[PDB]
RNA sequence: GCGAGAGACCGAUAGCGAACAAGUACAGUGAUGGAAAGAUGAAAAGAACUUUGAAAAGAGAGUGAAAAAGUACGUGAAAUUGUUGAAAGGGAAGGGCUUGAGAUCAGACUUGGUACCGGGCCAG
RNA sequence: UGCUGUAAAGCUGGGUCGAACGGCCUCUAGUGCAGAUCUUGGUGGUAGUAGCAAAUAUUCAAAUGAGAACUUUGAAGACUGA
RNA sequence: UAACGAGAUUCCCACUGUCCCUAUCUACUAUCUAGCGAAACCACAGCCAAGGGAACGGGCUUGGCAGAAUCAGCGGGGAAAG
């Protein structure tokens, strides 16, 4: 018999199977497609979760009830080093779709992005890359002869990069490597800028402007394994039954004479990689700048970071990304960047955003200041100050 | 090496009791000394002074301190088949604060 | 008494027994096999390794609904685990054989596990109580050891023939 | 090496339960011959046994 | 009941319930109910002694026609199980028919006859 | 290990074993099992699985011993609470 | 019909996680280990769709398909067991 009443699926057959991810790293499952009248440009970034903020802004929206209005707002903060490119990839088109014909590696690799290819970084002779370095050591001749064979085969390029991990405060010391997709120009010009920005770096300033919406691709924090009641959002049984009540209580009929996959069963929640789009960036800071959290309403001279540090991350040292709203992820995890697919040209995409104060009180607790100084100056002098 | 050593140290017991069932914390705190002690000395073969247990329940099942400070010295075990040529005995140092105290090698 | 495999040289081996030992059939059997065609001084180390739980015993056929653990990638499994009185048998068995093949005069770096098997022993019984005032069994199912310790035309057709005589012919 | 019957024994002969009696941890052998009441009165009377006191119940505050 | 002699009877799940310390052990308040359980060897000759082990035991040795008879003892099946060897194995296995492959088995140079006669098998 | 018979079955090689047994002509029967939720005995898979979670709570050292979470002694922390 | 009622019933005040709509915390389990170690049940077994068929198949016919060994859960099916 039919449903004595209507009511909607839970949860969403489109992210299943609700499984761990296969890596922590998340990857891109695609670029933007590529404009061969640009300039040759990074499609992508990857960046550390440091944690989140509160900010207040003026509203642009004619129409809006809160327009020409302060707004507060959470945002998350995005631990952004600049990143080193050291090798570059060809890819060429196949009927059976894209497949990589060589791989070409800088001179000199860091120590941080060698310790990825090592599951026992201390008790190995460290040999990665060693015969490899003779290939320039001679005259360079083979080295410019595959990257002639990319120019000539590939017709998607993309460069290989790592992050300096040891400019953040993750006690991590191995270095995430990914491949990202070289936008713009023809296949020449794109390995010719690959090659000019072998064992360089490359900041997240040439890569995400302010205002921009990109989007980010993270692994979700993991809750293990889950029942019903929380990991699908079903209804919770009566009080009164029998052997329990956080199920679901009909897990099929008796034809097909089979549980079926559309059925919320307990298992494995959270640790899972999902690409969120459009999140608008409403500050690209600079690492050297020593008032990152200052605006022009608020001329404090103020970092970025809470007092205190940020919990169970750090300080963030370097160039940072502040975006709108929440992201994938938790602290410390390793989130890559991605411009946007598609051309928007609503007004949340194009309005240009002017903060007018960044919060840094503490996020350890009912923090009520939002500097050392300001603290002083509201208790006054203390018994450990003498 | 010095196999036969004597160092005095602070244990801060508090933060290795964090969320242990109550009638389990004066006997954890027990096994957390004795990981302390191979922790710095290097032998599983680690033996606590009686008046160190007495001070470990001076307050009841949940009443160990937040820090105490121990007196760990590393000694010979001629003992033969012993599979540990060295141990541990771990006793109380009496002090008026257990606070703003640093590891120190005790001349004996 | 008889083994059930006779050694193919008497002379450089040595065998021990034990018969009715109140421990589990199922976990010898995977100990017993664990050590199989071991040499003697490897064997022994691992056992040794095996009860300060820093190696493993692997479980194959006896092993239905037991835990999972990483000692197992040693042997290819995931199922294994850690039987100490299983281990302490055969410890004790593996000492007895090396103490014979001592009196025999055979070099023990040498002495190879070359046979070792575990029989079911007659079961003990004890007894249970079920709700309803119902008896069941509570047996035990001992085993049976035994080890040994070991030093380590063509003819042809007419036709054939004719054929090879004129191949031979031509080439000289 | 098992003291159990000299430690009834001293219960009885001192006239106080057994959670009151000290056997000395030092003189175990020579407790371990004391096998009758006549020997378990010469180790309490040199002190190889002992009465120990009772746990105080004040009545200060009830008064 | 007492004393005898027999049988085309049964042969230890049979024959009386009981071939044995059987109306026993055991159950039930009670009336009553009521089993299982035979065989080392001619003879204990029931394994001295050495050695490993805390010991039970093992390994040598020893007795015996035999230990493939060791008081778990005549023979010692099946279910079920271990080890060894060989082989097979994409959501059962097993069967018939047919051939291949590998293994095993068999047959005419005959009860062969006296270099010859003559025979056997597979084929053109 | 083979041979014979359409078959019920009969015979034989090798191993184990230890005291009686078979062919033929007849006589006779408590004479042939896959089943009966058959009877008695024995044995599996299940399975090293369910499980060994009420009654506040144990710890250090010594002694003993081949061996000590579980024995004894000492120190202590607890409880029953007339 | 006063009083009485672990009797049946309706409404009101108070009260609340009964509910909107769930979240969080503790102990004991479960879990993993050492030791110990049952039972129910069992023709043979175990992936689907349709067909025909004792008219609702795990096996049969035609298709889809199909890769060792597995662990925690689960209650669709075994027209599951008793
Ligand atoms: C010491 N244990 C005793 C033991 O004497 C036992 O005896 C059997 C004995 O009866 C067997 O012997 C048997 O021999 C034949 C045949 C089947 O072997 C049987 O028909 C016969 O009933 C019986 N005597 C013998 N082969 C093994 C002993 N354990 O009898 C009972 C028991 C308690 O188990």
């Amino acid at each position: 018999s039919h449903r004595k009443y209507e009511a909607p699926r839970h949860g969403s057959l489109g992210f299943l199977p609700r499984k761990r991810a296969a890596k922590q790293r998340g990857r891109v499952k695609s670029f933007p497609k590529d404009v061969k009248s640009k300039p040759v440009a990074l499609t992508a970034f990857l960046g550390y979760k440091a944690g989140m903020t509160t900010i207040v802004r003026d509203l642009d929206r004619p129409g809006s009830k809160m327009h020409k209005r302060e707004v507060v707002e959470a945002a998350t903060v995005v631990d952004t080093p600049p990143m080193v490119v050291v090798g570059v990839v060809g890819y060429v088109e196949t009927p059976r779709g894209l497949r990589s014909l060589t791989t070409v590696w800088a001179e000199h690799l860091s120590e941080e992005v060698r310790r990825r290819f090592y599951k026992n970084w201390y008790k190995s002779k460290k040999k990665a890359f060693t015969k490899y370095s003779g290939k320039y050591a001679t005259d360079a001749k083979q080295v410019e002869t595959e990257l002639a064979r990319i120019k000539k085969y590939a017709s998607v390029v993309r460069v290989l990069a790592h992050t300096q991990i040891k400019k953040t405060p993750l006690s991590q010391k191995k270095a995430h490597l990914a491949e990202i997709q070289i936008n713009g120009g023809s296949v020449s010009d794109k390995v010719d800028w690959a090659k000019e920005h072998f064992e360089k770096e490359v900041s997240v300033d040439s890569v995400f402007e302010q205002d921009e919406m990109i989007d980010v691709i993270a692994v979700t924090k993991g809750h293990g394994f889950e029942g019903v009641t929380h990991r699908w959002g079903t209804k919770k049984l009566p009080r009164k039954t029998h052997r329990g009540l956080r199920k679901v209580a009909c897990i099929g009929a008796w034809h097909p004479a089979n549980v079926n996959w559309t059925v919320a069963r307990a298992g494995q929640n959270g640790y899972h990689h999902r690409t969120s789009i459009n999140h608008k960036v409403y500050r690209v800071g600079k690492g050297t700048d020593e008032a990152n959290g200052a605006t022009e309403f608020d001329r404090t001279k103020k970092t970025i970071n809470p007092m205190g540090g940020f919990v169970r991350y750090g300080n963030v040292n370097n160039d940072f990304v502040l975006l709108k709203g929440s992201i994938p992820g938790v602290k410390k995890r390793v989130v890559t960047l991605r411009k946007s697919l598609y051309v928007d040209t609503s007004r949340r995409a194009v309005e240009k955003v002017n903060l007018k104060w960044i919060d840094t009180a503490s996020r350890f607790g009912k923090g009520r200041f939002q500097t050392p100084a300001e603290k002083h100056a509201f208790m006054g002098t203390l018994k450990k100050d003498l | 090496l010095q196999d036969v050593v004597t160092r005095e140290y602070t244990i801060n017991l508090h933060k290795r009791l964090h969320g242990v069932n109550f009638k389990k914390r004066a006997p954890k705190a027990v096994k957390e000394i004795k990981k302390f002690a191979t922790l710095h000395m290097g032998t599983t073969d680690v033996r606590l002074d009686p008046k160190l247990n007495i001070a470990i329940w001076k307050r009841g099942v949940q009443g160990v301190e937040n820090r105490m400070r121990l007196r760990i010295s590393r000694k010979r075990n001629d003992e033969e088949d012993a599979k540990e040529k060295l141990f541990a005995y771990v006793e109380p140092v009496i002090v008026p604060s257990t606070k703003g105290l640093q590891t120190v090698v005790v001349e004996d | 008494v008889r083994y059930a495999a006779t050694p193919a040289n008497p002379a450089k081996s040595a065998s021990a027994r034990g018969s009715y030992l109140r421990v589990s059939f199922k976990n010898t059997r995977e100990t017993a096999q664990a050590i199989n065609g071991w040499k003697l001084e490897k064997a022994q180390k691992y056992l040794d390794q095996v009860l300060d739980h820093q190696r493993a015993i692997p479980f194959r056929r006896y092993n239905s609904s037991i835990g999972r653990t990483g000692q197992g990638k040693e042997f290819g499994v995931t199922k294994a685990r850690w039987p100490a009185k299983s281990v302490n048998f055969v410890k004790d068995l593996l000492r007895n054989a090396q103490a014979n093949a001592e009196a025999k005069g055979l070099d023990s770096s040498k002495l190879v596990i070359s046979h070792i098997q575990v029989n079911h022993a007659p079961k003990q019984r004890r007894r249970t109580y079920r709700a309803h005032g119902r008896i069941n069994a509570y047996q035990s199912t001992p085993s049976h050891i035994e080890l040994t310790l070991t030093e380590e035309q063509i003819r042809l057709n007419s036709r054939q023939r004719g054929r090879l005589a004129s191949q031979k012919r031509l080439t000289a | 090496a098992n003291l159990r019957t000299q430690k009834r024994l001293a219960a009885s002969v001192i006239g106080v339960g057994k959670r009151k009696v000290w056997l000395d941890p030092n003189e175990t052998t020579e407790i371990a011959n004391a096998n009758s009441r006549s020997a378990i009165r010469k180790l309490y009377k040199n002190g190889t046994i002992v009465k120990k006191p009772e746990t105080v119940h004040s009545r200060s505050r009830a008064r």
